[PDB]
């Protein structure tokens, strides 16, 4: 019945759904062959969501593969679970973005955006009933951030009520990578604001102190910020893939998650988060799982709730389990941290319940949040914006392009208002 | 010639101690914002703090009836 | 002697600048120790709101 | 993804002779021009095809023209080592030198060879299907790269246009120089280069043969030790292209990411480590320490002090087994500096690619193979410093109106070596008033 489409560009998107794609396949039981081998007729009877089979147990996932480089998808050939993608997927970029928004969204969108967005029709139509878009890329980048909200964008205006899921990393001040973030930021935050129907923002500082803290990692890399990324990507559909005691699905968590319209920024996180190393000396079970979840240092986001609120949160349980431990729980947490949940909304924290654990372990809690304290990231990108747009510096790259500065006092001022509700709600 | 040598050495010294001075100054502004947002921020958690005993006397206020 | 008298103007110059430098980076430290204490105070003011928090849920569940 | 080379002058044809070596053995080619058939080092379909064709019948050409009036150079690239590896049309050579003389390089003897090197580059650029740019190497110290590569820069940029031309330009030492009347070729190939080159990486000869008797102790070193080096330089900047990496950094974003105005483009080159073959295995060579190598004051390829002014942008190339976490480390560490002050309109500085090639080594060379390697491009505020000092000595040159009758007897004007003048003026004017 409901079918979810997965669409995914630039370094950021290509790699992190190349693992994603790599963590599915394997739970679903299919080798990177392409062939089902798995023995659990679970492992079949929702294969609709993420697959279509051609002929012959040759099984192809339901992925849309977008760059303006082929140094990326070149890769992402090359590596394994990687010959299963089709290759019409391959929406074939040969100049580059070279990290300029108005690049990838006012010049190469031309004559690329006509050929994806084709593609993705034909993707989209393909299938019986759409569940909808699940969108990753970057804010900070070239082509995951201006061609992907220009996609974005796009998608919102031809399909107007199906949900839209993005997976965004928003840069942090502590790894800069480039020098163009603040711009391209602000000018993906724009259309992010008003056409994206509800967005996972992250980061890598906090993949990285996880893989140091939480995972004890030593040599933590892109290989594995990826896979951590991906797990979370995975699990949010368990309910839509799998059967549970109280199941629900995106628009069951939208709708319990986003009290105004214009709130669609959430925090995520994933249990549990353990070493090899001490695998072997804990216990799961529902109140551990709880506190490593409510966890203030297991967000995968640069903005640590303890100085904001939540207006509300969801956890999403995979493997069998007490419903009424669960609902314990929540409400213990929340009396606990009661200062930390707006007051004018009574049960701040909703629930889920699957049937099947992850392949490898026997539980597992996704996380979801929104809470007011997710400005923190939007003030310091703005402050970095505001000392570069003072001086007007790196801007001729832009306005040689077709662009002007109203826009980037557009964005600006969106986001200045965007805090300042989320402050007034705080 | 050799004074000349010295006399430049010595003007590089003194630019490099000038360039330690105001990049020392601009840190100093820094940590000054720092000072001023982290006492802000604690000042709230006291606030939220002496707030709590106010309420936690109603309720005992409440309960002795 | 234009040279030298040159030189000593530039010595002296930048001994100046290196006891201001002294200064500025003594007040640095003092700087963080001030940082670092009112982090530890922060944490300690936390934790009385947590369990403050959990002693007036608790008083009020009887009424 | 493709890249052509002009080399203009004695330096560029040196310089180029020292580097197309090194690209050769990186990519395996024989020097005769084919590569072998039972050896097999690394993958590289693709990865040779930027800097080199393919013939068809296994025989690759550089994709690159050398160019000189005084034939002798290029005579002795055409009886060299290397007769095979370049096209026998890709080595162009006049008749008769240009003699320090920028006015008889680029208005008497240079209108009637450069239309024949641009037609060559237009029937070589048309072999191509992916080109990316230009880079340009020539010393601005004589006649015909500064008069010849001026005149080449304004009839490629009027006929390609948009392309991004990476000039490598030689400018003379501060005290230490050859030629003698070279502060006005200087300021006559400035008044060109300003407005005519994306990106100008400087290089300087005190500054190289400081670092090639403090690091790599050589104390007598000559040219074939610094245009080694500068090939180095060279590799690693365009390493991206040819290898894929972790996070690969191209052609583009070294402009629309180290270029914050139109007009402020002229880098700082560095790398690291540059050791010797005994002090190597002797250091424990890491990231942190390759980092702060590169970012010593005295380990910049052209002699100014980088503690005068401010950096304004930061690219680092990193070659062999890198991960993102130490390199992001090295650059906290960078940061936290005292030393260093960055300019305050931009926060975030650096940017970082990555490759996974280690360091290639020529053999006969001074730096033993290193596991990993850092190259730096820096569009920094401290090269005002030059500039002016440069501008000191040509006014004092031009004050009695010496050697200036050598220039109008072939076509130079008075009025443009004032033009020249003021716009050496305006330039670090700008440098100034961008610095605040
Ligand atoms: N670093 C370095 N500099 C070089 C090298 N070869 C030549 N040069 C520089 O080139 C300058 C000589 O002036 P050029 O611009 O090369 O003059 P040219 O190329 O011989 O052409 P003409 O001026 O007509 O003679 C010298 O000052 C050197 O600094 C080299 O191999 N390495
Ligand atoms: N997690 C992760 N982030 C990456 C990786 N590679 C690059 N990035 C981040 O992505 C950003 C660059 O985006 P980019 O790929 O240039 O966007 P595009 O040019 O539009 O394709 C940088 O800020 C990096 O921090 C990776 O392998 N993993
Ligand atoms: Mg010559």
């Amino acid at each position: 019945m409901r079918e979810i489409v997965h669409i995914q560009g630039g370094q950021c998107g290509n790699q992190i759904g190349a693992k994603f794609w790599e963590v599915v396949s394997d739970e679903h039981g299919i080798d990177p062959t392409g062939t089902y081998h798995g023995d659990s007729d679970l492992q079949l009877e929702r294969i609709n969501v993420y697959f279509n089979e051609a002929t012959g147990g040759r099984y192809v996932p339901r992925a849309i593969l977008m760059d303006l480089e082929p140094g990326t998808m070149d890769s992402v050939r090359s590596g394994p679970y990687g010959q299963i993608f089709r290759p019409d997927n391959f929406v074939f970029g040969q100049t580059g973005a070279g990290n300029n928004w108005a690049k990838g969204h006012y010049t190469e969108g031309a004559e690329l955006i006509d050929s994806v967005l084709d593609v993705v029709r034909k993707e989209a139509e393909s299938c019986d009933c759409l569940q909808g878009f699940q969108v990753c890329h970057s804010l900070g980048g070239g082509t995951g951030s201006g061609m992907g909200t220009l996609l974005i964008s796009k998608i919102r205006e031809e399909y107007p009520d199906r949900m839209m899921l993005t997976f965004s990393v928003v840069p942090s001040p502590k790894v800069s990578d480039t020098v163009v973030e603040p711009y391209n930021a602000t000018l993906s935050v724009h259309q992010l604001v008003e056409n994206a129907d509800e967005c996972m923002v992250l980061d890598n500082e906090a993949l990285y102190d996880i893989c140091f803290r939480t995972l004890k990692l030593t040599t933590p890399t892109f290989g594995d910020l990826n896979h951590l990324i991906s797990a979370v990507m995975s699990g949010i559909t368990c309910c839509l893939r799998f059967p549970g005691q109280l199941n629900a699905d995106l628009r069951k968590l939208a709708v319990n998650l986003i009290p105004f319209p214009r709130l669609h920024f959430f925090m995520v996180g994933f249990t549990p988060l353990t070493s090899r190393g001490s695998q072997q000396y804990r216990a799961l079970t529902v109140p551990e799982l709880t506190q490593q979840m409510w966890d203030a240092k297991n967000m995968m986001c640069a903005a640590d709730p303890r100085h904001g609120r939540y207006l509300t949160a969801s956890a999403l349980f995979r493997g069998r389990m007490s419903t009424k431990e669960v609902d314990e729980q929540m409400l213990n947490v929340q009396n606990k941290n009661s200062s930390y949940f707006v007051e004018w909304i009574p049960n701040n924290v909703k629930s889920s319940v699957c049937d099947i654990p992850p392949k490898g372990l026997k539980m597992s809690a996704t996380f979801i949040g929104n809470s007011t304290a997710i400005q923190e990231m939007f003030k310091r990108v703005s402050e970095q914006f505001t000392a570069m747009f003072r001086r007007k510096a790196f801007l001729h790259w832009y306005t040689g392009e077709g662009m002007d500065e109203m826009e980037f006092t557009e964005a600006e001022s969106n986001m200045n208002d965007l805090v300042s509700e989320y402050q007034q709600y705080q | 010639v050799g004074r000349k040598e010295e006399l430049e050495a010595e003007v590089v010294e003194t630019q490099a101690a000038q360039i330690q001075l105001d990049k020392a100054a601009e840190d100093f502004r820094k940590l000054h914002v720092e000072r001023q947002d982290l006492i802000r921020q604690w000042e709230e958690a006291v606030e939220a703090m002496r707030h709590r005993d106010a309420a936690i006397a109603a309720a005992s206020e409440q309960f002795a009836m | 002697a234009l040279v030298s008298a040159q030189l000593e103007a530039q010595k002296r110059e930048t001994r100046a600048a290196l006891e201001t430098l002294a200064e500025a980076e003594a007040e640095m430290e003092n700087v963080h120790f001030e940082k670092k204490q009112l982090v530890a105070q922060w944490k300690s003011s936390l934790l009385a709101i947590q369990k403050r928090d959990e002693a007036l849920s608790a008083i009020q569940d009887g009424m | 993804r493709e890249v052509i080379s002009i080399h203009i002058g004695q330096a560029g044809i040196q310089v180029g002779n020292a580097c197309w070596e090194l690209y050769c053995l990186e990519h395996g080619i024989q020097p005769d021009g084919q590569m072998p058939s039972d050896k097999t080092i690394g993958g590289g379909d693709d990865a040779f095809n930027t800097f080199f064709s393919e013939t068809g019948a296994g025989k690759h050409v550089p994709r690159c023209i050398f160019l000189d009036l005084e034939p002798t150079v290029v005579d002795e690239v055409r009886t060299g080592t290397y007769r095979q590896l370049f096209h026998p049309e890709q080595l162009i050579s006049g008749k008769e030198d240009a003699a320090n003389n920028f006015a008889r390089g680029h208005y008497t003897i240079g209108k009637e060879i450069v239309d024949l090197a641009l037609d060559r580059i237009r029937k070589l650029a048309d072999n191509c299907t992916g080109l990316q740019g230009f880079l340009v190497f020539n010393a601005v110290g004589g006649g015909t790269g500064s008069g010849l590569g001026s005149l080449l820069l304004e009839r490629l940029s009027v006929d390609y246009g948009k392309k991004s031309k990476l000039g490598f330009t030689v400018y003379p030492s501060p005290q230490v120089s050859t030629a003698v009347v070279e502060p006005y070729n200087s300021v006559l190939s400035t008044h060109s280069l300003l407005e005519h080159t994306d990106v100008a990486v400087m290089l300087d000869n005190e500054a190289i043969y400081d670092i090639c008797r403090r690091s790599l102790d050589i104390e007598r070193p000559t040219y074939t030790n610094l245009n080694r080096l500068i090939a180095q330089v060279i590799s690693s900047l365009t390493a991206s292209l040819r290898f894929d990496g972790a996070l690969n950094v191209d052609i583009t974003e070294f402009q629309t990411n180290l270029v914050p105005y139109p007009r402020i483009h002229f880098m700082l080159s560095s790398y690291a480590p540059i050791i010797s073959a005994e002090k190597a295995y002797h250091e424990q060579l890491s990231v942190a320490e390759i980092t702060n190598a590169a970012f010593e004051p005295a380990s910049m390829m052209v002699k100014c002090d980088p503690r005068h002014g401010k950096y304004m942008a930061c690219c680092l190339m990193y070659r062999g087994d890198v991960v993102p976490k130490d390199v992001n480390a090295s650059v906290a560490t960078i940061k936290t500096k005292r030393t260093i002050q960055f300019v305050d309109w931009c926060p975030t500085g650096f940017k970082c690619g990555i490759n996974y090639q280690p360091p290639t080594v020529v053999p006969g060379g001074d730096l033993a193979k290193v596991q990993r390697a850092v190259c730096m491009i820096s569009n920094s505020t401290a090269i005002g410093e030059i500039f002016s000092r440069l501008d000191h000595k040509f006014d004092l040159m031009y004050a009695k109106r010496a050697f200036v009758h050598w220039y109008v007897g072939e076509g130079m004007e008075e009025g443009e070596f004032s033009e020249a003048r003021e716009d050496l003026a305006a330039l670090e004017k700008d440098f100034e008033e961008v610095g605040a």
